[PDB]
């Protein structure tokens, strides 16, 4: 029952189109029944990594000025303290 | 962004699914699987039926699914037309395509090229190579069910075509498994795509392997499989179709160092809702085409990786009597999907560039670019 | 043999009761030195 | 150049310079026409081939110093900016041309200011004698050196900032002290010299954000002040805020930041950041995809968050390997933390994430180079730093490398493994240990198992785990192995196990499933009965959390087993008035609903599922289809066969 | 206030009872061994109603929705409309022997080798009122998609039933999802609830979408019912594992309000909505086996029926795990109007089809 078979037995087919329709008919269940429910697996499942599996800098989130080639409204202590068009500043918490 | 606008139309084409187009200078061909090669004129005047310039040649009764055409001007005066063809039993056939001067009309002349031993194989895909200065001669590949890939050259000469087996190439994983796609650029590569996510580059003077990328990470055995292979026409990139599981993705890979660039995606990275089912480059390399299952083309930016537009197909766009709004057991075709797409150089369909592609409604649509 | 497997091989119900009856770069800067 | 073409100009300036090597502008005009390409393909993705004509711009520059014996700031900066691609993509820093570069540091004539060397403490000297030190610090001191030859006050600025953008460069990659110094002393003795340049604020800024939050707010708005169009002195203000814990502050900046410019993915990770700061989960997941796809490939941040936000919410999420979703997004993950290791290599917590997404994959044969990687970098921190905590983290890693070796059947590494780990975990007394434990003796225990079929000691460890905890999923696995051994004792205790479970817990589905397929298998007629009457008496909870539909099958099985008759399709019939729009429902009652119910995006489905409900239709073009989707598949091959 | 059982007949059906429906003459039911069922409404003072029951075969796979037109024209009509596992929609025309007083089935083709192609899941008869001149018939299909018919018993009287199709609404969403109920309103408005929790409104004059809703596990929607009075619209619809009601006020689509016992108005899902003739009342069927039966103006419970207990303070009790301490009850329930029943004539009727495979009859005293 292996493909190259099939295909192999395909190529015996020799010369209006139509529709056919096909002649194919569309123990298993123990075999079913057993991998589905009674199989031990090499590979763990998800269940037991959901047992067994634990899950392990804001400089990095900016971006440095490129170089520079040139060759071919408040204050307080001197310092801003306010953005523009904003009304707080900041304020650790 | 460009903007592509609908000019020709037929509905009702085919008496059966259309699974492939290829077109030429002179025509546009499409095979489907009625067992039917139907010949479409490029040089159709302006609010004409393209159904009246047809003509149609019964090749196989199981169906055809792959169509190529090559035309050349091979002597300062010979004109060379020849169309290959895959059928649902593994055949390879060759077409000669002439014509008269009395009426115009098309002869359709078969070729046997293949040797006995050649014709026990069962053949998928194929695709053709004309010569460019790159070699003297013509090329044809193809990949068969059990992984393989073979390689001719063609000799036009007196009228004797001959094909000679260059070499074969097999698979590089065992078990074999089902050689699905395959491809030839104008730099000399071949690219194969296989049923579990691997595509093999290989040399095509030497017939070497230089690449073996995998694109999948698989839990089910066959959720990642690759539909298309496309080389850019320009520059050393290629374009892979393959199958994440209910998705469809697009994903770019540069031969020159065999990189993964990345990916295509609309605002997981995925190109289409559906499966992708084709890819089409145009002249300049610079736009992709991709044609999906969800019933819409989409047209990407190459060099920025963004989506230009969209095409959404209906089967009301089609002479009102060629609808096929439900199919054989009443489905809707209200938004059929699309199986094939193809490029048509500026000229051809008689200037800017062209497209056609082929539906699940059995219609075969062709748009020209505004601008 | 590494470091940290060397001090580690060094420093070496009713439920079960049912059961009982069954680099580079440093290197070539060396190097050129 | 200027407009997009570099292989033509390529090609003319290489035809230029074959004829002509002896005069130096030529020569120059190549190597920035080649560090131009280069850095557009690394903006393009193409890192091999921009690391390639890297090398060769620094080939070409050797050649310039050395052969024609010329120097110029220029070729200096061409150097400084051709270096920063080795940094950038880290997978490829081993590829650096150490020679032609100490051949080019040697070659030069230089004074040396020693303001910035006694901060710095970066020489070519120093540099030379080094011992045990790393690819990426090598490659950053070489950088910090070419920025540092390149000797009313312009010029000047631009060289402090230069210095002190390579500085800040080497400080984030580095994370030492001296480093920021070096980068605070530089734009400080940049600033001097010419203030409206608005890119040394933002420097500035950036150096000094953990030192003074008052002097990091004072730039970033003197920046916005010299130049207002740009959204990253906005962003680096939202960041500071969120370091400083204001929450409002940032919030507000980034959804101004958001209505002004959109498509832009940083504003969208930043408030990702804030909601999961909140408390909130899905919403940050949410907007963690958002800034992931609009990004494509450009920021790796993104995909890092992305990767671990998708590992967090399934977890421990009780998710089932038929869910298509769930393998869907872990695919995605893993795609995105593979294409993150090209730029940043050696990371811990990504290699951790990456292992554990390709263990619930089970793609065994890259999380074994990832596990050795990982065992690698550990060793190496532990030969730097003697710390013995590092051997519980050990410990935990050899446990993950055992269930690796587990999945690809080399049972002999899982025990050594195992018992390495058991013999470090032996004290334990920590719930975070305890996870390590139940790991290594169920490794054990089924490597005993395959390896062999050697049972005492299989038997040995079942009690133990057993003894360590009495868990639902354990019993099934144990009972499992049991029922597999053949015996009649082994299956008997098998059954008893599940029996006594179910008497001490209260009553479960999986439990009760496995027990009907041994009842089902074995042919016992008498438990048969109890467990139909049990499997029909589910409350809906119960079936509403069983979408895969396993109860029916079992009932319809016992069903058709006991009374030979038609009667087990009643089940059947009231799941699919329950869930009508359920694709494992249909296939029992109607081929034409399944095949509807699956076809336009209403359900998820695979295309070999498709191509297996399209040949199902029996006629020629239905099955023509089907083979084309999947040619593979033997039974559209059969039918297609059966037709003519 | 207080309702008394009257009839009771067990084990009825073979398999499960999905569907109940009923008229002025007799009673109809349908189950999933693919059988109708009619129960003659003008039963003795007491009788076992199995006496005065009609059976008959109709498809394999089974039935789950069914209904009845009874009308006058001008002439006696008794229609009824089915549909099966399979996705048929089948008709059966109702008439009574003269002699024996026997219940004769005539199956009727009204659907066109093009429409018998389609997987229909709900359907609903329109009543020819004041407003409506012919008798229209509603479906939905498994894909979303809307069917509206007119329904002609006779031509150009000779009886020629005819079914013409006005036309068709399709889903308001992309990808389309499974249309679960379906109802259509005497002033001329058609009600389609769909499995994610989305209600659509569309008007009956010319077929276009009127306004959208949107109502965690399990959301679909299990029924949408008009009132027959007024402008309202009642929804079942399902939290996780639990039953709720609302109102909308349905001539913009204002949400009015909810049903809730001590926002919940069941323990286990909503199975089915009844107005009676007044649309005062409304009667809920829940998967925890009792009715319960709201005020509609005050929005507050009047009373509670239980399936497993005759004897007659009301809580929402769950167990440990969260299941309801109710066993499994009702599939469907039925207002049946003032003189439909014989008995000891001026007070409301009720019918109910439970998981024992029973119907049960009641009455208000």
């Amino acid at each position: 029952s292996s493909i190259q078979e099939l295909y192999q037995s395909l190529k015996e087919i020799t010369n209006l189109f139509e529709d056919r329709i096909t002649k194919l008919d569309f123990k298993h269940a123990n075999d079913i029944i057993k991998d589905r429910f009674l199989r031990p697996s090499n590979a763990l499942p998800w269940s037991l990594l959901d047992m067994v599996q634990d899950v392990p800098d804001y400089k990095e989130l900016l971006k440095v000025p490129d170089p520079i080639n040139r060759t071919s409204h408040k204050d307080g202590q001197g310092l801003f303290d306010i953005p523009e068009g904003m009304n707080r500043g900041i304020k650790p918490m | 962004s460009k903007v592509f606008i609908a000019t020709a139309n037929a509905g009702k084409a085919h008496d059966a699914d259309i699974f492939s187009v290829s077109a030429c200078n002179s025509f546009t061909v499409s095979c489907s699987g009625d067992g039917y090669l139907k010949v479409w004129d490029n040089k159709l005047l302006d609010n004409e039926n393209p159904k009246d310039k047809s003509y149609s040649h019964f090749v196989h009764k199981s169906g055809l699914h792959h169509v190529d055409v090559l035309q050349a001007i091979e002597r300062d005066a010979f004109e060379l037309c020849l169309v290959a063809t895959t059928s649902f039993s593994g055949d390879l056939l060759f077409y000669r395509i002439t014509r008269e001067d009395e009426t115009k009309k098309v002869i359709f002349e078969k070729l046997d090229l293949l040797d006995s031993d050649m014709k026990k194989h069962s053949f998928w895909a194929l695709k053709w190579g004309a010569s460019n200065d790159r070699l003297l001669s013509h090329r044809l590949v193809a990949t068969d069910v059990k992984g393989t890939t073979y390689i001719w050259k063609f000799h036009p000469f007196n009228w004797s075509p001959t094909l000679e087996l260059q070499g074969t190439v097999e698979s590089p994983m065992t078990p074999s498994q089902f050689a699905t796609s395959v491809d030839i650029s104008e730099r000399g590569l071949i690219a194969t795509g296989f049923n579990n996510g691997t595509v093999q580059i290989s040399e095509l003077s030497t017939l070497r392997p230089l690449y073996n990328f995998e694109s999948q990470h698989s839990m089910i055995n066959n959720s990642n499989s690759i539909r298309s292979v496309k080389f850019s026409p320009q520059g050393s990139l290629l374009a892979i179709a393959h199958d994440s599981n209910s998705f469809g993705c697009i994903t770019l890979y540069e031969t020159e160092f065999g990189e993964r660039i990345g990916s295509l995606s609309v605002p997981g990275e995925f190109a289409h809702s559906s499966w992708v089912m084709s890819l089409s480059f145009n002249d300049s390399g610079e736009t992709l085409c991709s044609a999906g299952w969800d019933g819409k083309l989409r047209f990407w930016d190459v060099k920025t990786k963004e989506r230009i537009t969209t095409l959404n197909m209906h089967c009301d766009d089609i002479i009102e009597e060629d609808i096929l709004a439900v199919d054989e057991h009443g489905d809707s075709l209200a938004e059929p999907g699309v199986f094939d797409v193809k490029f048509l150089k500026k000229g051809w369909r008689s200037l800017n560039e062209s497209l056609c592609c082929v539906c699940l409604d059995r219609s075969i649509r062709w748009f020209r670019e505004a601008g | 043999m590494s470091l940290l497997e060397q001090l580690a091989r060094k420093r070496i119900s009713k439920s079960a009761s049912l059961l009982e009856r069954l680099v580079s770069l440093s290197l070539k800067l060396s190097a050129l030195k | 150049c200027d407009v997009g073409e570099y292989l033509e100009s390529l090609d003319i300036l290489e035809k230029v310079c074959q004829e002509a090597a002896t005069e130096e502008s030529f020569q120059i005009g190549l190597v920035e026409v080649l560090m131009r390409c280069s850095l557009d393909l690394y903006s393009q993705g193409f890192l091999l081939k921009s690391v390639s004509i890297a090398k060769d711009t620094i080939e070409r520059i050797k050649i310039i110093i050395s052969e024609l014996k010329c120097e110029n700031q220029q070729v200096w900066i061409y150097l400084s900016q051709v270096l920063r691609l080795f940094i950038w993509i880290e997978s490829k820093v081993d590829t650096l041309p150490v020679e032609s570069l100490v051949s080019i540091f040697e070659n030069s004539q230089f004074s040396g200011s020693e303001e910035i060397d006694s901060v710095d403490n970066i020489k070519i000297d120093t540099l030379l004698d080094s011992t045990t030190d790393d690819n990426v610090s090598i490659a950053c001191k070489f950088l910090i050196l070419a920025s540092k030859y390149s000797v009313a006050g312009t010029v000047r600025a631009s060289y402090w900032y230069n210095i002190g953008i390579s500085e800040l460069t080497a400080f984030i990659t580095l994370k030492e002290p001296q480093y920021r110094d070096a980068a605070i002393f530089a734009f400080k003795k940049s600033i001097q010299l010419q203030s409206n340049t608005s890119e040394t604020w933002i420097g500035l800024g950036i150096a000094t954000m953990d030192i003074n939050f008052r002097v990091s707010q004072h730039c970033f708005i003197k920046a916005t002040a010299l130049e207002p169009k740009a959204t990253n002195t906005w962003f680096n203000l939202a960041m500071l805020g969120l370091k400083k814990k204001d929450t409002e502050f940032a919030q507000q900046v980034l959804n101004k930041l958001q209505s002004l410019a959109p498509q832009d993915s940083s504003p969208w990770l930043g408030m990702a950041l804030i909601l999961e700061e909140q408390g909130d989960i899905i919403g940050s997941s949410k907007l963690f995809a958002h800034s992931f796809i609009l990004s494509n490939g450009r920021s790796k941040a993104a995909q890092f968050m992305y990767a671990k936000n998708v590992l967090e919410n399934h977890i421990n999420n009780g998710d089932d390997e038929r869910d298509i979703e769930t393998v869907e997004k872990l695919t995605t993950a893993s795609i995105a933390l593979e294409q993150f290791f090209k730029k940043s290599p050696d990371s811990q917590f990504a290699l951790q994430c990456a292992l554990l997404t390709l263990e619930r994959l089970h793609h065994y044969e890259n999380a074994n180079e990832l596990a050795n990687r990982l065992i690698g970098i550990l060793e190496k921190k532990f030969e730097k730093t003697q710390d013995e905590r590092e051997l519980f983290n050990f410990a935990i890693i050899k446990g993950q490398f055992a269930r690796i070796h587990l999945g690809l059947g080399n049972f002999e590494l899982s025990i050594e493994n195992a018992d390495l780990s058991q013999g470090i975990i032996s004290e334990s007394s920590d719930e975070k240990s305890m996870k390590t434990k139940i790991s290594n003796h169920i490794c054990l225990g089924l490597s005993y198992f395959f390896l062999n079929d050697f049972d005492q000691t299989l038997n040995q460890f079942q009690e133990l785990l057993s003894i360590s905890k009495d868990s639902k999923h354990l019993v099934v696995l144990i009972a499992k192995v049991l029922y597999d051994v053949g015996e009649s004792d082994t299956k008997e205790i098998a059954l008893q196990e599940l029996t006594e479970y179910i008497a001490t817990s209260g009553a479960d589905l999986l439990v009760t499933l496995t027990i009907a397929a041994m009842s089902i298998l074995d042919d016992k007629r008498e438990d048969l009965s109890i467990i139909l009457e049990e499997l029909k008496a589910l409350p809906l909870s119960k079936q509403i959390i069983d979408k895969h539909k396993d109860a029916p099958y079992l009932i319809e099985e016992i069903t058709k087993r006991l009374y030979r008759n038609d009667t087990g399709k009643q089940v059947w019939q009231r799941s699919a008035y329950f869930f009508p729009n359920n694709l494992k429902v249909w296939e029992r009652l109607d081929k034409n609903i399944q095949r509807r119910i699956a076809s336009n995006g209403q359900n998820k489905v695979t295309a070999e599922e498709m191509s297996k409900l399209y040949c199902e239709s029996k006629n020629l073009r239905s099955i023509q289809r089907g083979m084309f989707l999947c040619p593979w598949n033997v039974t559209a091959v059969k039918a297609l066969n059966e037709c003519f």
